[PDB]
């Protein structure tokens, strides 16, 4: 935490998004609702996002922090299924920005233990491994589209173990 | 009420001869506690509320009585006597402005007689052993001490 | 000549340490006055408190 | 914003030369941020007005302090405190009320942080 | 600590203690070299004090000019080296000055300027950094006594401290007194060498400056690695006593670690 | 349990500290003498 992240991520939404041809999406998962109505005004500001014409190039997922852990876990993949879609049947480059991955997996954590799992290493679901593939195995470069996914990781206190 | 004159610090410290900074330094230093301490204080005592006092009280006419107590009575203010040091004022007039003041100016008036003594003197190229003699009484070969000639130590 | 000129600028404003004593002198006698004014306003006020509280 | 910013790079460089303890440069660097760091010190309940923050900052990171002790610092802080709330109510209404320091306001503040270094 | 703290530390100290004993071999070739090189130093500084100490010499008592030099190295973890010359240094000089005199000093070696750099710090006519990097040879005290001549602070009396190497662990500091020629020439002693004007003579204390000062280098240097030797070796045996305790309290923390996490698992497990 | 390079950094002790500050000593000592020589050729070099 602190480190850059969300700085990171807004500044390659600056470069390669502004000056990129195809779409683009951005899923806020489990992040401040500061930030995500801080880049919902710099992209207007910026012109990504219009609100008077039709000629968006950004669509915009939340699912922050103050939600119910069943919709941090699940706007994840609400944004990929848009990042899909365009990546399908536009036939067409995407771009696809998550900020953070890990909220997937602890909103997925905080409710494993009341559906009667027993937990594992550290108090995290025995599914962890297997419910976070069968997400990143959907954010792929098939040879009908081709996601560019930037996707940034919280590492709890800086332990990359 | 308050109305205290200005001053200047840097100033203030040139004219405290070493004998008598151990009391400027004193001083400086209770000018700034008492300062300190005035600013602390308020502009004013707050007031008080004597009516909802009053109508909080049972023996309301004992309330009464301290408060018009407070009213009449006031309280007392002190006076100037420990500022004797009035006097002192008058006696620096005598040495800054009629003693030291004279004497200075006398011996102004002495350096500038020296002064323009030594700057209206012959080009060197004119002048006489005499004539430094006089100007420079320091030239003189003193006689009473070195009657022979050279009249110097020769080792010199 | 000079040096006689400075001591002499100096001699115009040597009264500044007395300039600082009365000052110091008349604040201190205004302090010590509105510190009897307080004081006497809290121990009334303590006063009266007392027979509130009761 | 002006003030905070110059006294951050000074802390921020200072900190990295600071565990020991030569040359003109970085022994004024580290004299800088002590200087700096004592002045950051308070007490308990006794909040500052922004304007008043702005003023000891600013007397602190202008290299006004340099020439004290470390140690008397605290002295100075609150002795300026206490002189300027009272003879000098004017600059800090109009630092408050402009919300900045303006070059007439930065003059002032220059002139009464050097006439109160040397009367101190 | 925690697990990551305790680990850290760990790490930490193993390479320390690596570096260490790695500096206590280099630091024990460079003394063996050093007192291979001392050795012919030793007889050479001795015969060229011979002359004084067989003609005694006298200082004048009536001379205010006096020269403290001390010797030492700019490199630091030598222990008590350049403690030891500055202290009395600074011993002699309060001396000198409590007898009416006005003392010198020369420096080389910063460690020595250092020490002295907050008292005495105006004393110094000149110091010489760049100690201890190479063994010292002749031209260095050659370049020493040069510059003291040529800066023109002509002293009556003189002093050298150095740390002579008396053997592998020990060493103690010497002050071999200086002489200027005019107390040479008024030596009574003096009076049965021949050949002798004020001219030669003054070669000859220019040379035996030079080698006064080359003697002092070469035990200085000897006394300072065996030094080094020494502390790292004291080091390294403080770092590894601290290796074990931290070793100690890592696998006692990750034990600890284990069943922590292991009960909670239980107690989850237990509690659906 | 082994060492690894950069270690002494990494704990953030007393000698992480130590090292850092006897680091930037130094080449803040190297940056001022390269600036002079900069400054050095900078006038030497205008003609
Ligand atoms: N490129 C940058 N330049 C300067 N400071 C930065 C930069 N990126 C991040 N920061 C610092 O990090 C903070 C923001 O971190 P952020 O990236 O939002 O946190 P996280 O990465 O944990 O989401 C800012 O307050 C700023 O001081
Ligand atoms: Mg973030």
């Amino acid at each position: 935490a602190g480190v850059g992240k969300t700085v990171l991520i807004m500044e390659l939404i600056n470069n390669v998004a502004k000056a990129h041809g195809g779409y683009s999406v951005f899923a806020g998962v489990g992040e401040r609702t500061r930030e995500g109505n801080d880049l919902y005004h710099e992209m207007i500001e910026s012109g990504v996002i219009n609100l008077k014409d039709a000629t968006s190039k950004v669509a915009l997922v939340y699912g922050q922090m103050n939600e119910p852990p069943g919709a941090r876990a699940r706007v994840a993949l609400t944004g990929l299924t848009v990042a899909e879609y365009f990546r399908d049947q536009e036939g067409q480059d995407v771009l696809l920005f998550i900020d953070n991955i890990f909220r997937f997996t602890q909103a997925g954590s905080e409710v494993s233990a009341l559906l009667g799992r027993i937990p594992s290493a550290v108090g995290y679901q025995p599914t962890l491994a297997t419910d976070m593939g069968t997400m990143q195995e959907r954010i792929t470069t098939t040879k009908k589209g081709s996601i560019t996914s930037v996707q940034a990781i919280y590492v709890p206190a800086d332990d990359l173990t | 009420k308050l109305a205290l004159k200005t001053i200047d610090w840097v100033a203030f410290g040139e004219i405290i001869p070493r004998n008598q900074k151990a009391v400027a330094n004193s001083l400086k230093s209770w000018n700034e506690t008492l300062t300190s301490r005035l600013a602390t204080l308020p502009e004013k005592p707050p007031a008080i509320d004597w009516a909802y006092y009053k109508a909080n009280v049972a023996k309301a006419g004992l309330v009464d009585d301290f408060e018009k107590k407070f009213n009449a009575l006031k309280v007392p203010i002190p006076e100037d006597k420990y500022t004797a040091q009035v006097d002192a004022e008058e006696k620096e007039d005598v040495k800054s402005c009629a003693e030291f003041l004279t004497q200075s100016k006398t011996r102004i008036q002495e350096y500038e007689k020296e002064l323009e003594k030594m700057r209206n003197i012959i080009p060197f190229d004119q002048m006489t052993i005499e004539d430094l003699n006089e100007v420079f009484p320091e030239t003189k070969l003193d006689k009473k001490k070195y009657p022979y000639w050279p009249h110097r130590p020769i080792e010199t | 000549i000079d040096m006689e000129k400075s001591q002499q600028a100096l001699v115009q404003k040597r009264h500044y340490l007395f300039d600082v004593q009365r000052n110091n002198i008349a604040m201190a006698l205004e302090v010590t006055y509105r510190e009897r004014l307080h004081r006497v306003y809290r121990e009334v006020k303590n006063r009266l408190d007392y027979h509130i509280s009761v | 914003k002006q003030v905070a910013g110059t006294m951050k790079l000074e802390l921020a460089q200072y900190r990295e030369v600071a565990a020991f303890a030569l040359d003109a440069a970085t022994q004024q660097l580290l004299s800088r941020g002590v200087r700096l760091t004592e002045l950051l010190k308070q007490g308990q309940y006794s909040p500052m007005a922004i304007e008043e923050q702005v003023a000891v900052i600013y007397a602190g990171v202008r290299g006004y302090l340099d020439k004290l002790e470390p140690s008397k610092i605290t002295k100075f802080e609150n002795a300026f405190l206490s002189h300027v709330i009272s003879q000098h109510q004017a600059l800090l209404s109009k630092i408050r009320t402009d919300g900045k320091i303006s070059e007439e306001s930065d003059a002032k503040l220059k002139e009464i942080v050097t006439n109160f270094l040397a009367g101190f | 600590a925690t697990l990551k703290d305790i680990t850290r530390r760990l790490k930490s100290i193993k390479n320390i203690q690596k570096i260490t004993k790695s500096m206590k071999m280099v630091a024990a070739a460079k003394y063996a070299r050093a007192e291979r090189e001392l050795k012919p130093a030793r007889v050479y500084g001795v015969g060229s004090l011979a002359l004084y100490e067989k003609a005694d010499i006298k200082t004048p008592e009536d001379k205010k000019k006096h020269l403290i030099i001390g010797v030492s190295s700019d490199r630091g973890l030598c222990g008590a080296i350049h403690s030891s010359v500055a202290k009395q240094m600074k011993s002699e000089a309060a001396n000198l000055a409590a007898a009416g005199k006005e003392v010198k000093i020369i420096g080389v070696g910063d460690k020595i300027r250092s020490i002295l750099h907050r008292t005495h710090s105006d004393q110094f006519l000149v110091t010489f950094k760049e100690v201890g990097r190479r063994p010292p040879t002749f031209g260095d005290a050659s370049v020493i006594a040069l510059e003291l001549l040529n800066s023109g602070y002509e002293f009556d009396e003189g002093s050298i401290i150095f740390n002579r190497f008396r053997s592998v662990i020990s060493y103690k500091t010497e002050e071999k007194p200086i002489f200027s020629l005019d107390t040479i020439s008024s030596a009574e002693s003096m009076s049965i060498y021949d050949d002798i004007d004020a001219d030669v003579l003054r070669n000859y204390q220019e040379y035996s400056l030079a080698n006064i000062i080359y003697y002092s280098l070469k035990e200085s240097t000897t006394s300072e690695q065996s030094a080094r030797m020494t502390a790292m070796d004291n080091a390294s045996k403080n770092a590894s006593e601290m290796i074990d305790k931290l070793t100690l309290t890592f696998n006692r923390t990750r034990q600890a670690v284990i069943t922590k996490e292991l009960i909670e698992i239980i107690s989850g497990a237990a509690a659906l | 349990v082994r060492s690894s390079a950069g270690a002494v950094r990494d704990a953030g002790g007393a000698f992480g500290k130590r090292e850092q500050a006897e680091e930037e000593r130094y080449f803040r000592a190297r940056a001022k003498e390269q600036l002079a020589a900069l400054k050095k050729h900078h006038e030497n070099e205008i003609s």
